[PDB]
């Protein structure tokens, strides 16, 4: 080792030399194997081929060692080696392990099963023991936990004036840098105790950095350790940013396509719930101004009838007062299994002018009658009015009443909508209302009722997702197409085909944006899938002079970017009625499939625009870094 | 329904007691008149169970302790009834 | 095989022995190759080197086999082998394949292209045929689908009293366990028909488990099959939880950095839209109380003018009544391409006291005049008032009117804002209002108008993202810095630099939290990047006595955690004006870059705190599992 | 208890179905795990499991 406090030392951060170490390694189970355990012909001579017993697992002779695992593991040991002089100095069992010693001779048969192994004998290879790997690992882990302070400290340095030029090349007086470091750095650092080691290590990791003055003749070199190799792959090229990058990126896209299993979209006729549906969340709907026409599970009673005074409790009365748009009728007649999470806040609106101000609560009432709502004109009809959701069913002024306001405190109501509880038959309804025991003046409070907040359906039963009111074991995307208004979608239960499809569709979009250059107005050949479907579809031929469409290739191509772009910008539009060309499911199937091939054999898409731009920005960054260092040079021209 | 925010929902229970109307219902019998530990006291949907002082279900099959749970709220029972009484008919 | 219903069998779940099988293997395309197809010198003797023809693809002799693929594939075959006795018993073509037989001799030239292949001849290696792999795969797939019931059943057992101690070691009477299993388990299980097999298999997979009584002498062993190896890597060490874990975790972080391509942030001068922008979503804004000063595309007309009666329809009239804060003027004069998704609910507020209660709708009107809004004082000015957005433009009491409420039903309005429709020139405006045919009493309804709900801009044109009203092919992050108020950000179109940057910035944050120990108050050397920028920037030197700042290292370091932490806690703050030290883009560039190096050469960061805690929690878990088993022992002391 | 303990026809149909139900509830909303008064998930053991 060399005196760190010398002259000649380069501070050259380059793109070429992007910091790297070995932070973590692959340890996937799958990856652990390669492969065959070693066995023997009983134990007698060459006759018993028919029979094998495994070698001495007892304390040694195990399987044929993982070529990859050996190679990997040895590398790992080399990390520690990077700090050998320091370990040694710390007296912390430094002695380089030599993995090879562990990898001991195994001689006989190679195979996974006795079966297979019977056939194959492999003389004088290598095994490793459970025990041995135990103790080997133990050592490595220990080594790591000994370095855990060091690593941190090393890092701090490396960021406290960061030697990282990701793009191009920077240079400044290392001396200058170094001396300001030591003028600024906290005393309590390990770096200040161990300058000489840390620097040495640094130099050994960062080819970007050179030793002090060791031979001021030659302080600098071009050959460093292994590092280099890995660095070249992180360094920006003429046509691409990062090779690893784009490779990874694309591979993540594939694997998400993989997991979606594509096919998903091309489903007319029953595709099973369980298969299509992942994980589901609750949704929030309103009474208020929802639309009875559109909303399967939530409609309204109609103006004109008047069911005013109904007994609600023991000799206690409330006017439900049924007429002009009385909140909503929640149609929970075999509408899967949910929890009617009613979230009332704001709305209280005190009775007109009744001293029944006290004792009036926000409540939920289920109505349980074989008399369909439109027939329900007198008390006789009702069968069952069951007040379900009120809890302490009196009242207190929870409303922010002080300043005139009639804001009602936030309530959480629950109605366990389990259709099994009733099993249909007296078809299931529910209403929302400020229900009282204390009798309300019907003549006075002519309003039926105005309990207007939130209704957060909890679709508990992730079993069996609904296709448009139809409680089915089927999710059929392609037929969902063009059969949904925006209203309908919004309205729809959480448990419904539509949202599920969009969630899947959102992953397709994700892929498309990140991988395919459908960014600011770049029409790429990639987009060809949709256009090819469009082109053939447009074969509007009549008699004589058919459709004189100057070939599809400009025309439809541009139209098709437009509509792609619309898909991308909002995925739900796919499900929304009246979308020019996406209404044709063919084109969506075409896109879906299309992408994967496009990832597959795409010659790594690097948008010309973005390249230049990245180049430019990168350069300017480097400039300003230079200028920063310069300022540092100025303020403490370290030696 | 296992009880949560115990002291509060307890609060509420007792507020029903204090204003006479408390749904004090053991299995078949509508009020825990005699000291036979209630099953369903509707604390805004929370069915309080005197059986365990907790809710819905009893603590054990030890009808002595279970009644004891009941007996524990002798103050609650007494207040409830009493307030009902006064707010209906009392000391002329 | 051994009688399962015997004594001596251990129930020892250990961390060391964490369940594992081979669930799935790597089959990435990239990974399929290695490599060279095998060829021949025409077909004549050693002369024709110049010319190669591929060997007999016809029915055999293909490429040099993938070393890795062989090794992998053979492993896969071993899975099936794990159930050989059972397969055999099921009579389901059990006979162990022996992949090796398929791997047939190929002898000649090795290369990718004729080109390359010309140079390299490789005598008597191995190929596999398309046909052959077809039929091989076919078998393997079939095997798998034969086991699909078995796997499930096996799993159930393994969970129904789960033998999984992820941390440390558990032990309990296997007998006890086993007998309670068979006392509780469903009769319909395959496990109850096949006890003997399932257990055998289990034992073969789970080294954690021992056979019954086979030799009660020796029921137990330390050598099991291969498994072991992979298990050691999932077993918790002295300094780390899981090796695979941390390795994976970190690698996911890298690859996300990779895909972001870093450089992104260091962009002053035009970086192309397409490149910077992924996928975009609609946003929701209000008229109401938005701020004309801040909101580029949405300002207001000013009190004092009064444009009251305007003909709206065929001989039909509405008072738009233009004066004191009349809703908002939506400034859609070449503000990219959007769909003005107006989402009105609540707000109706019936006319003051006009029998024009019926026939009044929530509408959108675009205003199309070369007379700038502040000049628009009489009807003459308007040029064009076009009522765009009303649909059935009469009315019905959609308002929850019963209980006095003037809650208006949820409407969905659409205005296809395509700037190409008009192409500027008569600059583009729009308003919101309860528009009537049935004439409204101007004297009466003095209010201009109060149609206040939501306006959900649909930024359709993902082409060409806007930098602050400036419709540009450029996204320039570094200049966005300190040029945005919270208000502005909120206001800003979906299509705008700001949100895009944050989305990217959120991925940086994600990385930082998961990988770098910026959790509850842990100041780590890692954080050094920001401090190094800070340290040099603080060189506030004057004459004489310059800034007497006790070196940066405690001081600035702590300040810089604080502000890192603020970044982490909300990413948008980076874009928000007046943030102490983050306002300097340098520090954000420094962080951005900095991280990657930190991942790269970080000596696998395992927070001391968290270690101990995980240890402790883990232990206590094991305790309670023991206690559970104990209870099980109690309730049915199985044999 | 004493004598005739809980005569529960073995767990395997019974509890199995109850336990899908409550798994499903967990899945459908993760927060329920933290929410008071959830039949069987209230037992942290099962969540560890």
């Amino acid at each position: 080792t060399y005196n760190i406090t010398g002259d000649g030392n380069s501070f050259t951060p380059t793109s070429d030399m992007t910091s790297t170490a070995a932070p973590a390694i692959d340890l996937k189970p799958g990856v652990l194997n390669p492969t065959g355990k070693l066995w023997r012909p009983v134990g007698t001579s060459v006759a018993t081929i028919d029979s094998l017993a495994i070698v001495s697992d007892r304390f040694g002779q195990y399987s044929f060692v993982n070529e990859g695992m050996r190679e990997t593991f040895s590398k790992a040991l080399f990390d520690i080696n990077m700090w050998q002089p320091l370990f040694q100095a710390t007296k912390t069992g430094c002695g380089p392990i030599v993995l090879s010693s562990f990898t001991t001779t195994t001689s006989g048969y190679v195979g996974a099963t006795a079966g297979d192994a019977l056939d194959n004998p492999v003389t004088n290879g290598v095994f490793i023991s459970t025990v041995q790997i135990m103790n080997l690992q133990r050592t490595i882990a220990a080594r790591m936990r000994d370095v855990a302070l060091w690593q941190k400290h090393l890092d701090t340095a490396m960021t406290m004036l960061t030697p990282d030029i990701s793009a191009g090349s920077a240079s400044c007086n290392w001396k200058s840098l170094l001396a300001f470091a030591k003028d600024i750095l906290p005393l309590d650092n390990l770096c200040l105790t161990y300058p000489n080691e840390f620097y040495n290590v640094a130099i050994h990791r960062y080819p970007a950095l050179k030793p002090g003055n060791p031979d001021t003749k030659l302080p600098d070199a071009q050959a460093h350790p292994l590092g280099e190799v890995a660095g070249a792959f992180n360094a920006a090229t003429s046509e691409v940013g990062s090779l690893v990058g784009s490779s990874s990126t694309l591979s993540q896209a594939i694997s998400t396509m993989a997991g979606k299993d594509l096919d998903l979209i091309e489903a007319d006729t029953p595709l099973p719930v369980s298969v299509f549906t992942p994980s589901l969340a609750p949704r929030s709907y309103r009474p208020a101004f929802i639309k009875p026409e559109d909303a399967k599970w939530i409609a309204e009673f109609n103006n004109s009838s008047l069911i005013r005074k109904t007994l609600t409790y023991s000799g206690a009365t409330y006017t439900v007062q049924l007429g002009p748009g009385p909140t909503r009728v929640i149609d929970m007649n075999a509408m899967i299994d949910s929890v009617l999470t009613l979230d009332v806040s704001g709305t209280i609106l005190p009775y007109d002018t009744n001293p029944d101000l006290s004792t009036s609560v926000p409540a939920f009432v289920l109505i349980q009658t074989s008399v369909p709502i439109q027939q329900v004109t007198t008390a006789a009809n009702i069968t069952a009015i069951t007040v379900v959701s009120a809890a302490g069913a009196s009242a207190i002024n929870l409303a922010i009443n002080v300043r005139g306001q009639p804001r009602f405190n936030m309530l959480h109501l629950q109605a366990t909508f389990e259709r099994e509880t009733i099993t249909g038959i007296p078809y299931i309804y529910g209403l929302g209302t400020f229900l009282i025991p204390s009798p309300t003046s019907s003549s006075n409070f002519s309003n039926p009722t105005l309990m207007d907040g939130l209704l957060t359906v909890t679709p508990v039963l992730l079993r069996e997702t609904t296709y448009k009111g139809e409680v089915v074991d089927a999710i059929v995307p392609a037929t969902v197409m063009a059969n949904q208004t925006s209203e309908e979608v919004a309205s729809a239960l959480a448990n419904d085909a539509i949202v599920l499809v969009s969630n899947h569709l959102n992953k397709l979009a994700n892929v498309v944006g990140d991988a395919i250059p459908v960014a600011s107005r770049t029409d790429d050949s990639a987009t060809s899938a949709i256009v090819s479907r469009l082109a053939v579809q447009h074969k509007l031929s009549q008699v004589g002079q058919a459709s004189p469409t100057p070939p599809d290739y400009p025309l439809l191509w541009r139209r098709a970017k437009r509509a792609a772009s619309m898909f991308v910008s909002n995925p739900s539009l796919a499900l929304q009625v009246g979308i020019p060309v996406l209404t044709q499911s063919g084109m969506l199937s075409a896109l879906t499939s299309g992408v994967g091939t496009a990832l597959r054999t795409g010659s790594l898409g690097k948008g010309v625009t973005d390249a230049s731009e990245k180049l430019r920005a990168r350069q300017s960054l480097t400039v300003a870094k230079q200028a920063f260092f310069d300022q540092i040079g100025s303020l403490w021209p370290g030696k | 329904m296992p009880l949560h925010m115990i002291p509060q929902v307890a609060h509420a229970m007792v507020r029903a007691a204090a204003a006479g109307r408390l749904t004090l219902y053991t299995r078949t019998r509508t009020e825990t008149t005699n000291f036979d530990h209630a099953e369903y006291v509707t604390c805004g949907r929370y069915t309080i169970c005197a059986f365990c002082l907790t809710t819905l279900a009893p603590h054990a099959n030890v009808k002595t302790i279970q009644d004891s749970h009941a007996c524990s709220r002798q103050p609650n029972e007494a207040i409830r009834s009493l307030v009902e009484v006064s707010d209906k008919a009392q000391t002329a």
